[PDB]
Formats: structure tokens, sequence, C-alpha cells
């Protein structure tokens, strides 16, 4: 029942709730893999 | 620019240094062993016999 979230464009931070596991890629920010 | 109203492009998924690994990869395959890795293990031969 694990998921993860990928933001289209952001500079990932507009994001507001955000822990740990933050990766930016070229599509976007990634939060909840390693 | 400016991106207008709400569209997007999106990214293609493979990104074009890989698309020309995949090219290379078969002119070495034909050069050395002819047409014969088309079709199970590759075996080599000299090019002007070929
Ligand atoms: C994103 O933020 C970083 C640090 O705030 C900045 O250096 C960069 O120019 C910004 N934009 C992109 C596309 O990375």
């Amino acid at each position: 029942n694990q998921v993860a979230v990928l933001y289209q464009d952001v500079n990932c931070w507009r994001v507001y709730s955000t822990g740990s596991n933050v990766f930016q890629t070229r599509a976007g920010c990634l939060i909840g893999a390693e | 620019a400016q991106k207008f109203n709400g569209l997007t492009v999106l990214p293609p998924l493979l990104t074009d240094e890989m698309i020309a690994q995949y090219t290379s990869a078969l002119l070495a395959g034909t050069i050395t062993s002819g047409w014969t890795f088309g079709a199970g293990p590759a075996l080599q031969i000299p090019f002007p016999m070929q």
C-alpha cells in the first residue's frame, strides 16, 4: 500500500508538505523513492 | 515561451544519447559478424570474404 507522487513542473520549492527523500529529475520532482 | 495557457509538452522516454547507442550497436554487428547475429549467436568472418 505504499505509493509515490510526481510533480510535473516545479523546482523542488513551491511544494507544501514534503519530508525527506526528495529528488529532482528532468521531467519534474519526485518524493517517495531513493 | 511563457507557456501561454494550460498547455504542456512532456519529454520523450528515450533521450537522444541513448538512441545513438542503439544505432552504433547495429553497425558493429554487421561489420564484424555479417548477418549471422540476426538469428542466434554471432560468428566472426573476414570482411572481404563476406
Ligand atoms: C531552481 O532553484 C535553484 C536553487 O534555488 C536555482 O539555482 C535554479 O536556477 C532554479 N531553476 C532550475 C531550472 O533549476
